RNA sequence: GUUAAUGUAGCUUAAUACAAAGCAAAGCACUGAAAAUGCUUAGAUGGAUAUCCCAUAAACA
């Protein structure tokens, strides 16, 4: 079971992981268009 | 699926309201009833604010706060004058004062009524200040000409209006040097007439001009000599007068108003209120 | 005393004289449409993809108080234009602009989903504490 | 190099004014799916006049 500090630390990077995926999809969608 | 569907009711309502605003062949309610470099520098700060982890932490913690005072000062500098015009036009000052002429204010005029010496009552745009709170002349912070009006405070003639106090040849910001053409009079709004709008006008003075015609005896307690027209007075001085500042408040009737009418105006208090067989068989129903 | 002479009828010209008094007419039509039109002013809250905006509009259709996060002053002190706090801040800013405009009363008609939104609820909490009333006075007949 | 494209963020001649806008798109929560809804995520003038332009990529080459 994750500690409350772990969730806060994970919560910050999960935003980055979402951001990393979101940027990839924009490039991926544009890559498909090209 | 071909037909477009708004995913919220309000979007259709807002679109319908926008659609209703434009005239249409079908009947609608209205028809019947009706620089760059600075931004780039600004954007750099915005990126820094976004980068700040502390701001992000507050957002996810939903504890962030903003200082209203800091925003207020910045808002006035950037787009405050434009909003200033909207309030003045919405209240009908331009139509009543300049017969429909519209001017974008440029001087951020601010006025407040001094409560003794401890505090001074603000005078917003469309503000509410009681006549009891207007027993004294207000402080104005912003050559120049400074003029006071009661747009609807006239008791006899609709078009006419009275001056509270008019200063001419104001040098820069200081107002004590202005000529006291009209002595100060406390507001005297008639009872039952609701809210009277008083507009404070600032006009740019290209050259110093003595307004001997607009000089009035000090003190003057006669309404017959207080009556005037802004339009013709402005027209006479329109060459050297371009309005740039505004400030106006609304006042109801109050106990001080009785004092003003009687003590110095020396007249009755004005009171009004809006106001919303054979022979007789032939006359009666029976016949 | 000659001054004692007073005219029989007043000549009040203020557009909001009746509205502030409460005697002004409120829209009683649109019986076939929802919601009610018995409001002099209404709060219009529009949340764009990147910005949140709140406006106060009179029956005539002219916005008197307009609060937008795109405005430079608020955003520089506001971390993210789209946020629950942003709704609270724009509500306080809208209140302050409502304080600026002199308008104390407005009618707000949130939608079922909008009403459920915590950000809008906090925005209303910002409005009520600032004194801006979500319910306008009733008209006087 | 000749012709020609083509250069605010997927889209927009939104904008150069008081904002670089609106829209599309995105994480998580909410479990038929979808949609809706709450809470959240990321961004542009690759560039000028007040047409060339370098970059890019084509037919000529």
């Amino acid at each position: 079971e994750h500690s409350p500090e772990e969730s806060e630390r994970r919560a910050l990077l999960l935003k980055r992981w979402a951001l990393f995926k979101q940027q990839e999809h924009e490039m991926e969608r544009d890559a498909i268009r090209s | 699926e071909r037909l477009e569907k708004y995913r919220s009711f309000e979007r259709y309502r807002r679109r319908a309201e926008q659609e209703a605003r434009a005239p249409h062949w079908w009947r609608t309610y209205r028809e019947h009833f009706v620089r760059t470099q600075k931004l780039l520098e600004r954007k750099h700060f915005l990126r820094e604010l976004r980068a700040n982890v502390e701001e992000e932490r507050a957002a996810r913690l939903r504890t962030a706060s903003i200082p209203l005072e800091a925003v207020r000062a910045e808002w006035e500098r950037t787009c405050g004058p434009y909003h200033k015009q909207r309030l003045a036009e919405y209240y009908g000052l331009y139509r009543d004062l300049f017969h429909g002429a519209t001017f974008v204010p440029w001087v951020p005029l601010h006025v407040a009524y001094a409560v003794g010496e401890e505090d001074l009552i603000p005078v917003y745009h469309g503000n509410e200040v009681t006549p009891t709170e207007a027993s004294r002349a207000p402080e104005v912070t912003y050559l120049w000409t400074l003029l006071f009006i009661n747009l609807d405070g006239h008791l006899l003639e609709p078009d006419a209006e009275y001056v509270h106090w008019l200063l001419t040849n104001i040098p820069s910001n200081r107002v004590a040097e202005g000529q006291e053409t009209c002595p100060y009079l406390p507001p005297f709004p008639a009872r039952g007439s609701g809210f009277h709008r008083f507009a404070f006008l600032l006009f740019k003075q290209d050259k110093p001009i003595n307004f001997s015609e607009d000089t009035r005896p000090s003190p003057c307690y006669q309404l017959a000599q207080r009556t005037f027209r802004t339009f013709d007075f402005y027209k006479r001085h329109q060459e050297a007068m371009t309005p740039a500042g505004l400030a106006f408040f609304q006042c109801r009737w109050d106990d001080s108003v009785t004092h003003t009418f009687h003590q110095l105006l020396d007249m009755r208090e004005p009171v009004f209120e809006f106001v919303r067989l054979r022979y007789l068989d032939r006359y009666r129903d029976s016949h | 005393k000659e001054n004692e002479a007073v005219a029989p009828e007043f000549t009040n010209r203020n557009p909001r004289n009746l509205e502030l008094l409460g005697v002004a007419r409120k829209e009683r039509g649109w019986a076939t449409v929802w919601p009610n039109r018995e409001f002099w002013h209404r709060l219009r809250v529009v949340k764009t993809q990147h910005h949140v905006e709140a406006f106060v509009e009179h029956l005539n259709g002219q916005v008197v108080v307009s609060a937008s996060t795109r405005e430079w002053a608020i955003k520089k002190h506001l971390y993210s234009t789209r946020n629950v706090v942003a709704c609270e801040s724009i509500g306080r800013v809208l209140a302050q602009r409502c304080l600026e405009a002199g308008i104390n009363f407005m009618v707000y008609q949130p939608t079922p989903w909008e009403a459920s939104s915590d950000s809008i609820k906090r925005l209303q909490n910002a409005m009520t504490e600032s004194g801006v009333m979500l319910r306008e006075p009733r008209r006087i007949y």
